[PDB]
RNA sequence: GCGCUGACUGGGGCCUGUAGAGCACUGAUAGGGCUAGGGGGCCCACCAGCCUACCAAACCCUGUCAAACUCCGAAGGGUCCCAGGUGGAGCCUGGGAGUGAGGGCGCGAGCGAUAACGUCCGCGUCCGAGCGCGGGAACAACCGAGACCGCCAGCUAAGGCC
RNA sequence: GCGGUCGCCUCCUAAAAGGUAACGGAGGCGCCCAAAGGUCCCCUCAGGCGGGACGGAAAUCCGCCGGAGAGCGCAAGGGUA
RNA sequence: CACCUCGAUGUCGGCUCGUCGCAUCCUGGGGCUGAAGAAGGUCCCAAGGGUUGGGCUGUUCGCCCAUUAAAGCGGCACGCG
RNA sequence: AAUCCCCCGUGCCCAUAGCGGCGUGGAACCACCCGUUCCCAUUCCGAACACGGAAGUGAAACGCGCCAGCGCCGAUGGUACUGGGCGGGCGACCGCCUGGGAGAGUAGGUCGGUGCGGGGGA
């Protein structure tokens, strides 16, 4: 016998609306894992570093370096 | 150790945990009822 | 000691087709230019044998012109091993890095009957200017006893030019 | 030595601020003069300026910064500005830079 | 212009995709040519079946 | 028998034999040397009863290279089969080879010596080889 | 009931960490040099102590390997926008089901022995329900091709033309 | 049948969205902390080298170099000065 | 492995009756021999025919007795209820 | 006002701005610096943080330059791979078409650029 066998569930992680999607307050917008993604504009993050549209509007990705991935939510919906 | 917190009369109020045998004492913490606001909350049974 | 080959020039004319077509596909670059060149496979062979990264091939070419070119790359495609692209460095006069071969000239040196010879390169990089090209370097060292290494300014150093460094090596030793 | 205490503390307390998303009031005091000036970010663009510098004044800094201070409201109210940030940067809130931020409210508030 | 589309081998057997594509030119059958203009998105189609069809360009 | 010391996993997947390429496959230590034709796992046994067809030519004389190492581990089950319950039961370990890689390569050698040695030591491999000398195209790095 | 929103396609953004490749990390790892530790062979037994044709840290040259390594990273794939697309398309509400034993083949993996008409997933296809037609001697699923009926008419597909 | 297994978390398998199987490869949980919690204010690692009584491979001290390989209560992953 | 057969494809061994294969036990023909002769060894050709009787065990097989040119090995639903 | 140059802030690009070596700056800005009464301070230490200063120095720090030893960026050609279409091999696997096309490596590149506001020069 295999004193393998297990795995736990998927826990269906990453990106919930891409750039120049039309959010609205609340939409969440990055499920993840780490920091990998740091709440931008308008964008806030939940305890599970889970990043939500602040207001309504249309989210844009930057990629700033060393400073990092950053998800902005772009106002005037 | 479940944990269940009176507080003063009309008993109502919330609870807790404490998995510790610290604090051994009467493990007494500030907090809000639900008809006056924020009284002592002691911890009972 | 002079290498001449041939080249020709390309634009379209896929490499598949070329090297299809006996004739083995390149480029020619320096600091001043870029171009697209083929060879003949079998012309190309007969010379890389013998100048081999060591030499100066002059290439020729249409329009005929010389240009002083050094080889810089091969790529061989593992399955055949045959060279399937070269890519030709034309001189000018800067001072450029390159591999020049190594002659060792002399009796086992030290520790005769006897020792371990052990070269460690066959050749070596060395900042050189392209008018004077030390086609080999002569190592003579007789000795070379047992626990000597031979690192870099030990070696000859031609009237051309100085080396690429690093000056704490090992070439030949005895152990 | 990499990325000093001075400039940790510096971007640790700066960091906080540019969140928020007020107009920043920033504070540069040095060995001699105190300076201050009012940016707003993502327009990368200051607005409003004040120094002992520019004011050229002297006669004992804590007493010169607050000057400086109720010198930045003054200016600053002037275009609308309300409502702004406490950068402080650097320094302690305390002395000099408490100081100007303690003069300079009339206009530019809550601190 | 325009462009003359017309099936020359079946699709059964192709994935769904493709059949889907032989829809959006409205080919329902073999040998049946079409007439369709020649624009950006019509030609992805067109391009995407390109081995089950034959095209030429027309007036 | 070489096998590595200190594995991180035993037991990995088979993989497949894809592609021939990605280094070794052009003779950097040695006066000449065996090339794989086809892709193969080569087995430490494999490889051990090359090396010895060879240092018997040399009468313990020369110098040889090798330079395919069996870091795969190969499992088996018992015998007694049935599928399931588990994977189990690695035996040897393999080196994948495919083609246009150099293994062995011998030096300090006279040619014929050499070339005789690189051909027995070719029979005790599963794969086809080539025999190869050395070339301005082996460069020089 | 809604009624242009559909599959597929064009353009544009965003997302990803595989094929490939790489060795910067985690490990594995060939040859050499230089070197702690050491087997030691031993010079003493006080610190001493010279040599390594054994181990072997680090370090440098050369050379590789990896599902649970990645300094890199395609093609593709997903999603939103704008356009084409009128289709036995699409969306909403409801009525009626049946199905929840699948199989072969291609491709990608795992298990297996780089066995099985093997087993288990993925994406596709066909048989299933097209054991109706043509090709493959014969032959569910390979090639051709989707059979409404009729004709002692024509052109072709695959495969063929002694 | 016997043996193993049965819910939960992490990684791989998993084919660069998601999801995805096998008696496929490996590991973990059934707790814990009144501070290991909120906030404000400071502070920045491990490691290497040199120095320094008892101090030794590493107790504490000083110098320099060290961008994160340390730490984050516990498995792994992601994250993080 | 689980593909036809569980609304039945009777299962070992023996006996009877064979037929086929040849990777040949014998007989026939060969090469090599570390083949003097005789007698072997090994390998090649060859399936026409032959290929014993007993003790023990349900046995196949094996061991043994006595012989022999030899006491062949397989297949045919482990051939044949 | 503008244009320029130098400094001080403060952003942006996020190493082509970095390490190292050399050189250079004190009028002004900035630093170090002078003190520790006072505010306020260091699990001890005004080191730091803080205040009051202004004699000195640009030694340290910083700013500005120069150098390609390192680091970082890096083509073009060519391959690998591959979406779609086809072949081949008992197989492991290979090849052709059409479109896309790396990684490493070669040539090279770089000792930053730039916005807003100050102070000073012209
Ligand atoms: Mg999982
Ligand atoms: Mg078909
Ligand atoms: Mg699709
Ligand atoms: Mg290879
Ligand atoms: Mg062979
Ligand atoms: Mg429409
Ligand atoms: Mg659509
Ligand atoms: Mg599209
Ligand atoms: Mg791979
Ligand atoms: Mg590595
Ligand atoms: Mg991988
Ligand atoms: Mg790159
Ligand atoms: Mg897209
Ligand atoms: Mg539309
Ligand atoms: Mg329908
Ligand atoms: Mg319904
Ligand atoms: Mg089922
Ligand atoms: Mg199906
Ligand atoms: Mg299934
Ligand atoms: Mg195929
Ligand atoms: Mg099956
Ligand atoms: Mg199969
Ligand atoms: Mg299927
Ligand atoms: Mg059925
Ligand atoms: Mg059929
Ligand atoms: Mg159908
Ligand atoms: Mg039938
Ligand atoms: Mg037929
Ligand atoms: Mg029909
Ligand atoms: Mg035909
Ligand atoms: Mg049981
Ligand atoms: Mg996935
Ligand atoms: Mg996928
Ligand atoms: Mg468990
Ligand atoms: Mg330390
Ligand atoms: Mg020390
Ligand atoms: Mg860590
Ligand atoms: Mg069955
Ligand atoms: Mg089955
Ligand atoms: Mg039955
Ligand atoms: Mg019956
Ligand atoms: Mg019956
Ligand atoms: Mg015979
Ligand atoms: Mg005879
Ligand atoms: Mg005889
Ligand atoms: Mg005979
Ligand atoms: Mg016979
Ligand atoms: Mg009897
Ligand atoms: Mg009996
Ligand atoms: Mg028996
Ligand atoms: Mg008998
Ligand atoms: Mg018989
Ligand atoms: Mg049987
Ligand atoms: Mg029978
Ligand atoms: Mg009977
Ligand atoms: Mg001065
Ligand atoms: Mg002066
Ligand atoms: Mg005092
Ligand atoms: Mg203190
Ligand atoms: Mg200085
Ligand atoms: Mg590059
Ligand atoms: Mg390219
Ligand atoms: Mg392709
Ligand atoms: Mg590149
Ligand atoms: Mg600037």
């Amino acid at each position: 016998s295999t004193r393998n066998g297990r795995d736990s569930q998927a826990k269906r992680l990453g990106v919930k609306r891409y750039e120049g999607q039309v959010v609205r307050a609340g939409n969440i917008l990055v499920r993840q894992r780490g920091t990998r993604f740091k709440p931008g504009k308008n964008v806030g993050m939940g305890r599970d570093f889970t990043l939500f549209a602040l207001v309504d509007g249309v989210v844009e990705f930057q990629d700033r370096g060393r400073l990092g991935r950053y998800v902005h939510v772009r106002p005037l919906a | 150790l479940l944990l269940e917190c009176t507080e003063c009369k009309r008993r109502n109020y919330a609870t807790e945990k404490n998995k510790r045998n610290t604090p051994n004492k009467l493990e007494l913490r500030k907090y809000c009822p639900w008809c006056r606001k924020h009284t002592v909350h002691r911890e009972v049974k | 000691m002079e290498y001449r080959l041939k080249a020709y020039y390309r634009e379209g004319e896929k490499p598949s087709a070329l090297r299809r077509a006996g004739k083995l596909p390149g480029v020619m670059y320096n600091r001043h230019l870029n171009r697209k060149v083929y060879v003949d496979l079998v012309e190309f062979d007969k010379v890389f044998r013998q100048a081999s990264i060591h030499h100066v091939i002059v290439l020729e070419l249409p329009d005929g012109q010389s240009l002083p070119t050094l080889v810089r790359q091969v790529n061989l495609d593992k399955r055949r091993r045959r060279p399937e692209h070269v890519d030709f460095f034309v001189l000018s006069d800067e001072p450029v890095e390159m591999y020049v071969p190594l002659r060792f000239v002399g009796t086992p040196a030290g520790v005769r009957a006897g020792g371990v010879l052990q070269e460690i390169h066959r050749d070596i990089l060395v900042k050189v200017s392209p008018r004077n090209i030390p086609e080999f370097i002569e190592v003579d060292v007789s000795g070379l006893e047992i626990g000597d290494s031979l690192h870099a300014s030990d070696l000859k150093l031609p009237p051309g030019v100085e080396l690429a460094v690093s000056p704490e090596e090992t070439i030949a030793a005895v152990v | 030595a990499r990325l000093t205490a001075y400039e940790r503390r510096k971007f640790r307390v700066r960091n906080r601020i540019k969140r928020t998303g007020r107009l920043r009031l920033s504070v540069f005091r040095s060995l001699k003069h105190i300076y201050a000036q009012i940016i707003d970010d993502e327009k990368g663009v200051t607005l409003v300026s004040a120094s002992s510098l520019a004011l050229k004044l002297k006669g004992n800094k804590t007493e010169v910064a607050r000057q400086v201070g109720r010198a930045l409201a003054e200016k600053a109210l002037a275009l609308g500005i309300k409502q702004v940030a406490f950068d402080r940067g650097p320094y302690k809130y305390h002395g000099r830079v408490k100081a100007l931020a303690e003069g300079a409210r009339e206009g530019g508030l809550e601190f | 212009p325009r462009l003359k589309v017309k099936l020359v081998k079946s699709p059964i057997g192709y994935p769904k995709d493709q059949k889907a594509a032989l829809k959006a030119l409205g080919l329902r059958r073999l040998q049946q040519e079409r007439v369709l203009e020649d624009t950006p998105a019509i030609r992805g189609n067109v391009e995407k079946v390109a081995h089950l069809v034959r095209v030429e360009v027309v007036e | 028998m070489l096998m590595p010391r200190r594995m991180k996993y035993r037991k990995q997947q088979r993989g497949r034999l894809k592609g021939a390429t990605k280094g070794g496959d052009y003779v950097a230590f040695g006066d000449y040397g065996l090339v794989a034709l086809e892709p193969a796992w080569i087995t430490a046994q494999q490889i051990e009863a090359a090396r010895v067809a060879m240092v018997r030519h040399f009468r313990r004389g020369g110098k040889i290279f090798i330079r395919i190492f069996p870091d795969k581990p190969y499992t088996k089950k018992p015998l007694e089969v049935r599928m399931g319950k588990g994977k189990g039961n690695v035996e040897g370990y393999v080196a994948v080879v495919k083609p246009g890689r150099v293994m062995f390569e011998v030096a300090g050698v006279t040619e014929e010596q050499a070339m005789e040695a690189l051909r027995i030591a070719g029979h005790k491999l599963p794969i086809k080889t080539k025999i190869v000398r050395r070339d301005a195209y082996d460069e020089a790095q």
